[PDB]
């Protein structure tokens, strides 16, 4: 998974160059003489279908909206019967309608598929 | 006394919100709004009028550089009179106006100063004016130029029918059943029908269908900018582009960063992404990085804009100041347009750019254009307002014109003279009378139907006349959309009422208790919002803070904040207790971690209930009890104890079609504790309750009986058949 | 007119924001003769901050505020002084950032927000 | 919303075997719809790589490429089209990995070699690294990445593996 | 929990700050800059009455400083300064400049 990386001198990106005489990778800002080694040979990535797992978004302070429903489930971590639950807020066409709990006490996150 | 409320506490408080309102009090208070604040301020906007003379060089004598100086001061409104051919003055009343084929209308008057500068043209040197002669006539009356006529609206402030009582009603032989609400042009009565808009200051992203390399748009009205974002999905080609006002080429984003005034190419990402952690935001960029980083020179850009222009050949340095210019003047209006506040630009625009990508990320979707709460009607005083204004412009622009003239003969120019006080008149009676919205000269391309003539077949024909909304399409336009019922219509239209043929759908009709917002200042709610904790935008660092609320007055940023819960609680508290005017309206989206405000006008709310917890009874109640209600059955029957007493106690709120999306209201009261086919909704968490459903229809719906047990468009035939009865539209 | 006197820039300076009304308040041409005005009291832990005015002043403006701290480390922020090509002189570096809110306890609060309601209600748009 | 409707043949009506058969030689294929990841990744050194999962494959066919093979070692891009490719999407449209992936991409133009591991392997790893003469200048050489991202993307969109223009789905 | 330290509230008369005219000069940097070991004195400060933007040059020009004004700082700062009885003496701030480096 390509990062980028910024130049110490003037924050700009730094570009990929090769060493031929040592043949060895290096990055170097464009504007200043700064250089750096690179560490390994993944400069960049290209991925075309996304395989993510869909995820229940932000979850800071989501006991306090009302407009979202409840549930009695049982919490397994500290065994609360008191929680939240939504559907995946990925919009995306395809997904499944498989739920999310985020428990009221600990703030644990579940799903209701249990797939081992 | 403590006891819950029954549907008959529902209707005596409705008895006293009709008791308190009216039918037709939109109308009234539009007005009013239009006649006490916005004429002072129209007229305030353009109160210096200004000619600079230079020496002609003729002769010695002729080396003087002259100035004039004109300027409007306060605005008097006399009650309705009429002047005959005789010249003998009466008060006019509206059966003179009626029979005598008349038109309801006052006279204007306006302060005027008038000064004369002189100054010595040296050659060489700038000119030093120096006062001298100052004509200001406010020690007398006749200080007050006469401007022009303006038509009134019945039983408003300025008419005599306001205060008048049945008696004396009687003796000028009103009908007591009457409202006012409307004009006498020429003798007959007219109306100006409610006309919807699309809100302006609202960042709205769209999306295309793919034959073209177009993908998506973000739009902005405030002058217009469009950031469009051009490839395809998946391809390695991703391109940002902004579209200038007076640009026509176009430049890439990240030129119009270092053109702002943000050089360093790492502080890009942190204005546009605010999640370190996410590499696809990143990975989208990352095309705009690499074609910006070649220039990091202004003035290419600025070179690119000044080609454009209609002048061509100009030298480089004039280019460079104009494009310099053309940011801080035409680039987002509605933020600012002094100089120096480039910080609130770059992070509007960055904010834009992150919603827009957002949205090509399918994290969201777009923006639905026929939600009612994105939409404005304009009443009789915004459209007042407008032509008032491009009239005044072309009056003033006369008078200049005539003074430059009369100063070309060297004449002593008479303001009694120069003013042709015929033009606001006029052009306000052709526009009320004819309903062509625009001036006379190019009233072909103006907006119609925005004046009609009243109906007075039957007395429900007249209340359905005076609560009409037209919405501007063209009525062949074959848009579905427009013309269906949506979600958001509930208890602020009525869905039975509608016409039938060419304008079904475009015409609405309101609700019994629909109302629409006035307008106020904003300035206030920032200075306190920044008085209890909101750091500014200047100072704001993403890394240091990446949970930051971010806060919007009217849809513009003016900075984030860390600890928003605390801040809804109090502001709510504010709203409930009368520090601040319940038609402001304040939304939080915990999702997205925001903070809306509106302080607009043009936004129809209705009244709801509030719930709250209580722990003596151990659940949720109304804050309502048996004792409000005995006090208002008290005050109703000594016709004190009225409406606004119930709002200023927080017992109601007003909540338009935007704040609803995040409340949740119990339908019956009796829902809220723990034949037909009623069903127990799940829910426990409630925080409002409908005063009553059968408000969710109009005035004409509002005489079927059981309309219920009848298919919708059987109410739908009958509302429009109820205007045909033949009956007593008048008691006299 | 060009060297900078940094003999005595090394002690830290405190960065508070204070309220409009109150700033607009203390920029008293009057009162600017090294007059005490008001003192500060800070919590054996640091949380609460108190600014408590001297009775010297007038008795129309609130005597309490509390105080709260924005960042703990502040860094990169420095004070200057520019006096008569002019002479600048540097005063210090930042240390802390605070922000002023009106306290509760003293009743002159609901006074000063109720001339904020005479505020709000007079101006119209 | 335009359409076609084919019928077969009377001997293979009513076996859904052939039928499966001629929708896959119907349907358009093309590189891009057949990669769960083509991505352009940094190959400086074809020889070894730091992936455990692909060290498996180079010694491969660094056994088993011929004299010209061993020649051309040095043509093989500093960038390469590293292609891990889902098996579901290969097997539905009865897609041997050999064949098909290199016989026709060669044949076109000479453009783009391959080193290419048998299906066996649990992940279905390919080593696309185009094919360029030495004789390439200096200015040439010295851009890379600004070469190969274009021909990358000419590459995936412009190659079609089997199928008929036009024709989106066929159900 | 109820020590507290006591720092008199103090001030600076008009006739000292008729003669100085404060202007806050913010830097954009990364790192921890001082002109003790980043300026090499005496520096060179002039405007090359905002029209001009400042610019604060070293002795042997390495270090090149341009500053321009940022408006609409609606927070009306204050300079806290301390005299040497350990009093703060307030300053009401004028102008606010922000200096970047040259390329």
């Amino acid at each position: 998974m390509t990062t980028f990386r910024f130049c110490r001198d003037c924050n700009n990106m730094l570009y990929p160059r090769e060493d031929k005489e040592n043949n060895r990778l290096l990055f170097e800002c464009r504007t200043c003489s700064y250089v750096e080694e690179a560490g390994s040979p993944l400069v960049y990535r290209h991925e075309l279908i996304t395989n993510i797992g869909e995820t229940a978004g932000v979850v800071q302070d989501i006991g306090s909206d009302p407009t979202l429903p409840r549930s009695d489930r049982e919490c397994p971590k500290c065994h609360s019967r008191e929680n939240v639950f939504f559907q995946s807020q990925q919009r995306r066409k395809d997904t499944s309608m498989v739920l999310f709990f985020v428990c009221l006490s600990c703030s644990h996150i579940f799903t209701s598929d249990q797939k081992n | 006394e403590s006891a819950p409320i029954t549907a008959e506490d529902s209707w005596a408080v409705i008895s006293a919100f009709f008791r308190e309102k009216g039918l037709v009090s939109q109308q009234l208070d539009s007005f009013n709004q239009f006649v006490d604040y916005t004429l002072q301020d129209i007229i305030c906007e353009d109160s210096t009028l200004i000619l600079e003379q230079l020496a002609q060089h003729t002769t010695e004598s002729d080396n003087i550089s002259r100035k004039y100086e004109i300027s409007f001061g306060k605005i008097y409104v006399t009650k309705p009179m009429v002047n005959e051919s005789d010249g003998v003055t009466h008060a006019l009343y509206p059966q003179e106006a009626r029979l005598r084929n008349l038109t309801y209308s006052s006279g204007l008057f306006v302060d005027v100063k008038k000064r004369t500068y002189e100054a010595i043209d040296v050659p060489g040197r700038e000119l030093k004016y120096e006062l001298i002669a100052e004509e200001s006539e406010d020690d007398s009356e006749s200080g007050k130029v006469f401007i022009g006529r303006l038509p009134i609206m019945l039983r408003s402030k300025n008419c005599y029918l306001s205060e008048a009582t049945e008696s004396d009603l009687y003796k000028l032989k009103e009908c007591p059943f009457d409202m006012g609400g409307y004009f006498i042009i020429n003798g007959s009565e007219k109306v100006l029908i409610a006309q919807e808009r699309s809100a302006g200051n609202i960042v709205q992203v769209f999306k295309k269908a793919a034959p073209s390399p177009i993908s998506h748009v973000a739009e902005i009205r405030s002058s217009t900018l469009q950031v469009k974002l051009y490839g395809r999905e998946g391809s390695s080609a991703r391109t940002i582009k902004a579209t200038l006002p007076y640009i026509k080429q176009d430049i890439p984003i990240v030129i119009i960063f270092r053109a702002l005034g943000i050089i360093p190419d790492g502080e890009i990402l942190e204005h546009i992404c605010y999640d370190v952690n996410d590499w696809q935001m990143l990975e989208m960029l990352k095309p705009c990085v690499e074609d910006g980083f070649v220039i990091q020179d202004r003035e290419t850009a600025l070179d690119f804009i000044g080609r454009r222009g209609t002048a061509l050949g100009i030298k480089k340095e004039k280019r460079i100041q104009y494009a310099k210019d053309i940011l801080q003047k035409e680039f987002l209006p509605h933020i600012t347009q002094l100089e120096g506040f480039e910080s609130r630009k770059a992070f509007f625009l960055g904010y834009m750019i992150n919603r827009l990508l957002l949205c090509a990320l399918d994290r969201k979707d777009q923006d639905d254009r026929d939600h009612f709460g994105k939409k404005r009607l304009d009443l009789a005083g915004p459209l007042l307002a407008q032509l008032f204004k491009t009239l005044f412009k072309k009056l003033t622009k006369d008078i200049f014109r005539y003074m430059q003239r009369t100063v070309e003969e060297a004449h002593d120019f008479n303001m009694k003279l120069a003013i042709n006080a015929k033009t606001i008149t006029s052009g306000l009676k052709y526009a009320l009378a004819t309903g062509n919205w625009g001036e006379q000269k190019k009233a072909m391309s103006s907006r119609a139907g925005v004046s009609q003539v009243l109906n007075r077949y039957t007395y429900s024909s007249t209340l359905s006349h005076l609560r009409r909304t037209n919405t501007p399409i063209g009525r062949d336009g074959k848009l579905a959309k427009p013309r269906q019922l949506h979600n958001t219509h509930w208890g602020l239209v009525c869905p039975a009422e509608t016409p039938e043929g060419q304008a079904c759908g475009l015409v609405k009709n309101l609700s019994l208790m629909s109302c629409i917002s006035v307008g106020t200042d904003p300035m206030p709610i920032i200075t306190f919002l920044s008085e209890w904790g909101m750091e500014p935008l200047e100072d704001y660092v993403p890394h240091q803070s990446p949970d930051a609320t971010r806060v919007f007055v009217n849809g513009v940023w003016h900075g984030v904040h860390r600890n928003p819960a605390r801040l809804m609680e109090t502001l709510r508290t504010l709203r409930r207790k009368g520090d601040i005017n319940p038609e402001v309206s304040m939304i939080r989206d915990i999702r997205e971690k925001e903070l809306k405000i509106f302080t607009d006008a043009g936004r129809v709310y209705r009244p709801l209930f509030i719930v709250e917890d209580d722990e003596s009874l151990g659940h949720k109640e109304l804050k309502v009890r048996k004792g409000h209600i005995a006090k208002l059955m008290a005050t109703e029957y000594q016709d004190e104890y009225t409406w606004s007493s119930l709002l200023n106690e927080g017992l109601v709120e007003y909540i338009d079609a935007e704040e609803e999306e995040s409340i949740l209201i119990a339908m019956q009261p009796e829902d809220l504790e723990p034949k037909r086919i009623r069903v127990s909704h799940h829910a426990t968490t409630f925080t409002h309750c409908e005063i009553h459903p059968s408000m969710i229809l109009g005035v004409a719906a509002s005489i079927i009986p059981f309309p219920d047990h009848n298919q919708s468009p059987r109410n739908t035939y009958q509302s429009a058949m109820g205007k045909q009865a033949m009956g007593v539209f008048l008691t006299n | 007119s060009l060297d900078l006197d940094l003999e005595r820039s090394n002690r830290q300076v405190w960065l508070v924001r204070l309220p409009m009304f109150l700033a607009e308040k203390w920029r008293d041409r009057n009162n600017l003769h090294g007059q005490e005005l008001g003192k500060i009291r800070i919590n054996k832990d640091g949380s609460k901050i108190t600014l408590l005015l001297n009775e010297n002043d007038n008795d129309s403006i609130p005597h309490e505020y509390d105080l709260e701290l924005t960042k703990k480390v502040v860094e990169n922020e420095y004070v200057f002084t520019e006096q008569n090509p002019k002479k600048t002189a540097i005063v210090g570096t930042v240390c802390h950032e605070c922000q002023v809110m009106p306290s509760m306890n003293d009743p002159n609060y609901h006074k000063i927000v109720e001339q904020r309601r005479n505020i709000v209600k007079l101006n119209n748009k | 919303t335009p359409s076609l409707t084919v019928y077969l043949e009377p001997g293979h009506a009513a076996d859904q075997e052939q039928a499966k058969l001629i929708r896959s030689a119907i349907e358009h294929t093309t590189l891009k719809s057949v990669t769960i990841a083509s991505e352009i990744y940094y190959d400086p050194d074809p020889r070894s790589t730091v992936i455990p999962e692909d060290e498996e494959i180079i010694q491969l066919h660094f056994s088993l490429l011929d004299e010209e093979a061993e020649q051309s070692f040095d043509q093989q891009s500093p960038w390469l089209l590293r292609l891990e490719l889902d098996r579901a999407a290969m097997n539905d449209k009865d897609l041997t990995m050999g064949q098909v992936g290199e016989r026709i991409k060669q044949t076109f133009k000479n453009d783009l070699f391959v080193i290419w591991s048998e299906d066996n392997d649990e992940k279905l790893i390919i080593r696309c690294r185009v094919v360029r003469p030495k004789s390439l200048d200096a200015e040439t050489e010295a851009e890379e990445d600004h070469m190969l991202k274009k021909i990358e993307n000419t590459m995936l969109e412009n190659i079609t593996l089997r199928g008929v223009e036009n024709i989106e789905r066929v159900v | 929990p109820n020590e507290y330290n006591e720092f008199p509230l103090r001030a600076i008369p008009k006739e000292d700050l008729e003669n100085m005219r404060t202007h806050l000069l913010k830097f954009q940097s990364k790192k921890k800059i001082n002109p003790v070991t980043d300026f090499h004195l005496p520096v060179r400060l002039h405007r090359k009455e905002e029209f001009y933007p400042w610019v604060m040059e070293d002795f042997d020009g390495y270090n090149t400083w341009v500053g321009s004004y940022e408006a609409g700082n609606s927070d009306s700062y204050v300079l806290l300064s301390v005299e040497d009885d350990g009093s703060f003496t307030m300053i009401p701030a004028d102008k606010v400049y922000k200096f970047t480096a040259r390329n």
